[PDB]
């Protein structure tokens, strides 16, 4: 549709942009070790309302939390740390700092609201950790609960946003290392209510080129799961549980598009889980949709 | 600007209370509050109205006057 | 009759409300100590408050200090603690009953701490620790130990323990009865400050500000300069625990320290429950009463620094 420019005033590259739960605030992070927060006025113009130095290295990702716990943000950096910020009555203060990593921390993600207040982080050494805050009234007491260990270097993580009581929690983690061999780059871990531990569930064998981002889809009504991957091309998968250890899935493939003729960097679904947006090296954003015959077309080409 | 000795005579207070009741009868309710402000500014002997307050479920203490959301006590 | 059973009441009048008045004779150090205490025990942080007071109770009960244990249990009851926890160690959860092994080594024999203890504490399971959660506990334990040592050393009057401790008969054994820690391969100022600042910043800043207040504390009646015998006492107490400096000539220790002081230091540091009035009066007979407090402050600082350096070296060996 219509495109309007924003004056970021960042001294280096921007690595992430995130919206909030009510859709009227936005956060941007850059390699000048800074974080900015933007607000939208009645006239429909975005203007900055805060900016403060956050880490001592490049900041990769920044994410919001549910408004039930307050106005909370999380960040990850090249200096092997993760921080939690809150807004009190207006400046932002630091609440915690997680320093267990030995290498650069690459992604950070908040858990869906019905599990509580949980956070998951991923490193370049192949270790994924899950934290928790047992008492919401103190946002400075986190406690480590689980620790998974993959065989390769992680680059992205994603939670399952389903809210059903027949689905157990699961998280998908992807790699980015380029090796002369041919090993699977995407793995899925599932929770076991009986043994109280995360266990391996499936492995996406077909994916062999390096991965850059993955994203589940907002369920809202269904009995199966949809996953999107941003490799050299765009791929979309489907996982449907089988009737009743880890649950058994039937993995298929439903879409593959090489329309970018480049490397795909980012993917993003929408609020209803029906339209997929992808960005590539050419510099264009593309939109994908599916009809009632389960074919995935294109819907628009947005160019900057 | 009378001294605090004469404002404590139990004859001025009777007059003030009677005037306030007269203002109440005519349903002049904002004028009465306007008078109350200007009387509390000058004469500090009299205390304002006493009403209810909200108490915490786990202490029993008052939440009147560090998350804004949590109880100031527990 | 007043604050301290050793310092006469008239001296205190002329020169936890008792420790604070006996330690107030050196104003520039009291402020820093109170700041660190407020940060460590009252400000919000990675651990819960009740857990912090329980850690203080466990640490003070190693040296059998009634003062601190009573004060800290009184505080713990009023912050939302479980009264059931005060029956013994065996009623507490299996996350505080892991620090009980590092407790003895930090209190009695620091030189035996290795990276396997850290690995045992941080090993994955059903009740684990994080790095920040544990670096706070280490500093808390050292702080409580040193405070107990000072409290016994100055002889403070008031105004069970065997249920809070495992292996009650460990005690201290002399070092010479293990490789030596050269104090140039791992120094606080160059090595420990950076690590403690990255893992716990405010605490590191406060500890470095407290270390520099116990160095610039002059001695009034010496008779070389103040900077010499201070170095002597500091090096002696460090050498007791197993740290040897390369530049220092160790002969001057005897030529600068009376043989009576050499026993008071060791008694107050290694076994602070056996200090007595006669010991307090034997050394420095004809000197002012506000110097036998400065000696105690120096000793406290030295014990803290030795224990912290050993623990930090262990953590660095683990993480490398
Ligand atoms: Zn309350």
């Amino acid at each position: 549709f219509v495109a309007r420019s924003i004056a970021a005033d960042h001294k280096d590259l921007i690595h992430d942009v995130s919206f909030d739960f009510h859709g009227r605030r936005m956060a941007t992070c850059s390699s000048d070790q800074s974080v900015k927060v933007w607000d939208k006025s009645e006239s429909g113009d975005w203007h900055c309302t805060a900016s403060w130095k956050t880490h001592s290295g490049s900041v990769w990702r920044v994410t919001w939390a549910h408004p039930e716990f307050g106005q909370v943000l999380a960040s990850c950096s090249f200096d092997r740390t993760a921080a939690v910020w809150e807004e009190i009555v207006s400046h932002w203060v630091k609440r915690t700092t997680l320093v267990d990593s030995r290498t650069s921390v690459t992604d950070v993600k908040f858990a869906p609201k019905h599990m509580g207040l949980m956070l998951a982080t991923c490193s370049a050494d192949g270790i994924v950790r899950i934290y928790e805050a047992p008492d919401v009234m103190n946002l400075s007491q986190w406690s480590l609960q689980h620790e998974i260990s993959c065989k390769l270097s992680c680059s992205c993580i994603s939670w399952n946003p389903s809210s059903s009581r027949a689905h157990s929690p699961m998280i998908a983690v992807g790699s980015d290392d380029s090796s002369p061999n041919a090993m699977a780059k995407v793995q899925i871990f599932e929770y076991n209510e009986n043994t109280r531990k995360y266990a391996k569930a499936e492995t996406l064998m077909t994916v062999t080129d390096p991965v850059h981002d993955i994203a589940f889809a907002p369920n809202l009504g269904r009995s199966f799961h949809i996953l999107a991957i941003a490799t050299k091309d765009v791929r979309i998968f489907t996982l449907k549980p089988v009737r009743k250890g880890p649950t058994k899935f039937e993995i298929h493939i439903v879409a593959q598009f090489d329309n970018h003729n480049s490397q795909v960097w980012r993917v993003s679904w929408n609020i209803t889980g029906t339209v997929l947006a992808s960005s590539g090296d050419d510099g264009c954003v593309r939109l994908w949709k599916a009809n009632y015959m389960d074919n995935w077309k294109c819907t628009g080409i947005l160019k900057g | 600007g009378s001294p605090l000795d004469v404002l404590k005579d139990e004859r001025v207070q009777y007059w003030i209370e009677n005037y306030r009741n007269l203002l109440d009868a005519w349903r002049f309710w904002h004028k009465r509050a306007e008078f109350d402000i200007h009387r509390s500014k000058l004469d500090p002997s009299s205390k304002p109205l006493a009403q209810v307050f909200v108490s915490c479920n786990f202490c029993g203490k008052s939440i009147s006057y560090s998350k804004v959301t949590s109880c100031p006590g527990c | 009759r007043g604050p301290s059973a050793f310092i006469p009441v008239e001296e205190v009048l002329r020169e936890v409300d008792n420790l604070a008045v006996v330690m107030g004779l050196h104003p520039d150090y009291f402020t820093s100590f109170w700041r660190l205490h407020y940060l460590l025990l009252h400000t919000d942080g990675p651990l819960a408050s009740s857990w912090r007071h329980y850690i203080a109770i466990m640490a003070a009960a190693r040296h059998q200090c009634s003062y601190l244990v009573g004060s800290h249990m009184a505080e713990f009851l009023q912050t939302g603690g479980d009264p059931e926890w005060l029956l013994g160690l065996h009623r507490a959860p299996e996350k505080l009953r892991k620090l009980s092994e590092i407790n003895k080594l930090l209190a009695h024999r620091p030189w035996l701490i290795t990276k396997e203890h850290i690995q045992a504490l941080l090993k994955t399971g059903e009740h684990t620790w994080s790095l920040a959660e544990l670096i706070q506990a280490l500093v808390l334990l050292t702080h409580c130990h040193s405070l107990s040592s000072f409290v016994f050393g100055c002889g403070i009057l008031p105004e069970d323990m065997l249920c809070f401790v495992e292996d009650p008969t460990f005690g201290y054994e002399d070092f010479t009865r293990p490789p030596t820690f050269r104090a140039q391969d791992y120094t606080w100022e160059d090595h420990g400050y950076s690590l403690i600042q990255r893992l716990y910043p405010e605490g590191g800043q406060l500890l470095d500000e407290k270390f520099q207040a116990a160095y610039s504390l002059t001695f009034n009646t010496i008779a070389v300069d103040t900077s010499v015998l201070r170095r002597a006492i500091w090096n002696y107490i460090h050498c007791v625990f197993g740290i040897r400096y390369d530049d220092y000539d160790y002969g001057e220790v005897n030529q600068l320290l009376e043989r009576n002081l050499k026993v008071y230091i060791k008694t107050v540091a290694c076994y602070p429950e056996k200090t007595t009035r006669r010991m307090y009066n034997l050394f420095w007979r004809h000197f002012r009463h506000s110097e036998k407090v400065h000696v105690n402050l120096l000793l406290l600082e030295a014990r803290m620094q030795a224990a912290l350096l050993y623990a930090l070296r262990a953590i660095t060996r683990y993480m490398t």
